[PDB]
């Protein structure tokens, strides 16, 4: 950052070998800008012989080839195998740094072991790349917690309900249904299952949430284990392939319409072995489903998947939920008979929406209306719900000549 | 981590109040019952 | 990442360590009840079970997503708590 000099106070340890004792200090300033100018231009110009004699050491002989360029005087004694030894002195108030040379006997240097003999500058040829890569000739470089049993357990009921066949799913379908002990394992199961249908966010695959679902189809089957700790984590992923709008990868040709109505049974059956008046499980669900349906702007599948869940419930609910709002068949029929796109996605999602629509509410008409119902159809909305409750009503007197 | 030990949402007063109003309304004894019937009949936090 | 749910967050490569009024919900109105009606039919420690905090208590509702690419707030991994107020388990 900063011009760096040698300091002023070693110009004046320096004056006093001299033998000068006062040296004031704008000459120790005059001095120190003065020779660190001439050791940078020396440094700077062994730096051109370690660069053109291509070395990359800035040995000592770099030095000497620039004082003797610089015209300067050798530095005599330099080229001695050594290092950068120093012997601190503490002393009674002057601290300093000196040398400590040794002696040698004179017949110890004329009776050392001699160095072997140098060899000669020869040269060697061999290949580096051979129209590619380089050839490997040495002349190249080389180149609380789970135990373990049901650890176990865990890792091959987890991976196989995860595609690879559907034989090992169904019979670890049939191990999560139908196990005494698998206590101990239900908070990891519950982890995994409401984990795995969040990660359907980011890759909206309809089969691991199917298979999700049926997992969880699965730990309710089971006798021995009570999910009334985790229901509150399995009810989050159920209502999530319930009432979320993008199910499928392709939404044209996945039919999400299955795992909308099987997640809707599940949740039907999940608030009926679980509501309990402090829990108020029903009341929050169909509140949920309630004001998912009734507000507007929401899509097609979001709305199928609350009739789906509103009609799986029972029969009270649709009486008091669902029979309200059936003048909304006509803002669908808006869309259906009539609409200026055709080759959008909204019809498909709509004429299921309807066909749901009309085979719930026709044992609903078929219990709160006359037997004839004659013309209920063109008094019902569209005057195809009416159709339905006619064929409702036949199929009720064929089950009842049945029974 | 383990969650909290959760705690019951009634007293130990309120549950031992339970246990007394329903024992008493089994009719062992018939003023017994007809004090905790009008016990449930007006006390203001039977609620919860 | 390496608790339940690792073969998801392997799998994902993430490595960093008017009919809205009160009464139509109330279960008078919306339960069969007339089915139970049984026709020719054939305290120092808690005396009562203490329910899921969470399920009777926790806003649940808010892990439901409703619309994938638009979510309101942001869902983050969730750690094993291993409740101990649950029977059948050791610890």
């Amino acid at each position: 950052l900063s011009n760096t000099v040698l300091p002023s106070e070693s110009m004046k340890v320096v004056a006093e070998s001299m033998g000068i004792a006062q040296i004031q200090e704008e000459t120790c300033q005059l001095l120190t800008d003065e020779v660190s100018y001439r050791i940078k231009e020396i440094a700077q110009d062994a730096l051109k012989f370690m660069h053109m004699g291509k070395r990359q050491k800035l040995t000592t002989s770099d030095i000497d080839y620039a004082l003797k360029l610089k015209n300067v005087e050798p530095l005599y004694g330099f080229h001695a195998q050594e290092f950068i030894p120093f012997r601190f002195a503490s002393g009674g108030g002057r601290e300093l740094y000196f040398y400590e040379e040794k002696e040698v006997d004179l017949s110890d240097i004329i009776n050392t072991p001699l160095p072997r003999v140098p060899l000669d500058v020869c040269l060697k040829a061999h290949w580096l790349s051979i129209e590619g890569c380089q050839p490997a000739i040495p002349e190249n470089p080389p180149p609380h917690e789970l135990s373990v049993e049901q650890q176990l357990y865990y890792k091959e009921i987890t991976e196989a309900c995860v595609g690879s066949c559907e034989a090992k799913r169904a019979e670890a379908l049939q191990s999560i249904a139908t196990d005494p002990g698998l206590y101990q394992m239900l908070p990891r199961f519950s982890t995994f299952i409401s984990e795995g249908v969040r990660v359907n966010v980011v890759q909206n695959n309809l089969a691991l949430l199917i298979y999700l679902m049926r997992m969880v189809k699965a730990l309710m089957d089971n006798p021995t284990l009570y999910l009334e700790k985790y229901v509150h984590e399995l009810i989050p992923a159920v209502m999530t392939c319930i009432v979320s709008r993008q199910l499928c990868l392709r939404p044209d040709v996945d039919n999400h319409w299955a795992l909308r109505d099987f997640a809707a049974r599940l949740v039907a059956q999940i608030c009926k072995h679980f509501s309990t008046t402090t829990n108020n499980i029903q009341s929050r669900i169909t509140k949920t489903f309630t004001k998912s349906w009734v507000d507007e702007k929401t899509p097609w599948t979001t709305r199928y998947g609350s009739i789906a869940g509103l009609a799986e419930l029972g029969h009270d609910v649709i009486k008091t939920l669902i029979l309200p709002r059936l003048q909304q068949e006509g803002e669908r029929i808006r869309s259906v008979l009539d609409g200026p796109v055709l080759s959008n996605i909204d019809r498909i999602g709509a004429d299921h929406v309807q066909s749901l629509l009309l085979k719930h509410c026709a044992p609903v008409l078929a219990k709160l209306r006359p037997p004839p119902d004659n013309q209920d159809a063109y008094r019902a909305e569209f005057g195809s719900l009416g159709p339905l409750l006619c064929s409702q009503v036949v199929k009720a007197r064929a089950q009842a000549a049945l029974q | 981590r383990l969650k909290p030990r959760s705690i019951h949402e009634l007293s130990v007063e309120q549950q031992l109040y339970y246990k007394e109003i329903t024992e008493a309304c089994v009719g062992s004894c018939e003023a017994k019952r007809a004090e905790a019937l009008q016990s449930i009949a007006t006390d203001p936090g039977l609620y919860q | 990442r390496y608790g339940p749910a690792r073969l998801w967050y392997d799998m994902l490569g993430v490595p960093e360590d008017d009919l809205l009024a009160d009464e139509n919900f109330l279960m008078v109105t919306q339960l069969h009840w007339e089915d139970d009606i049984i026709w020719d039919g054939e305290p120092w420690y808690s005396i009562f079970p203490i329910d899921n905090e969470d399920l009777v208590y926790g806003r649940w509702e808010d892990n439901i997503i409703w619309d994938a690419q638009a979510m309101p707030r942001l869902l983050e991994p969730p750690v094993l708590t291993l409740d101990p107020n649950d029977e059948n388990l050791i610890l």
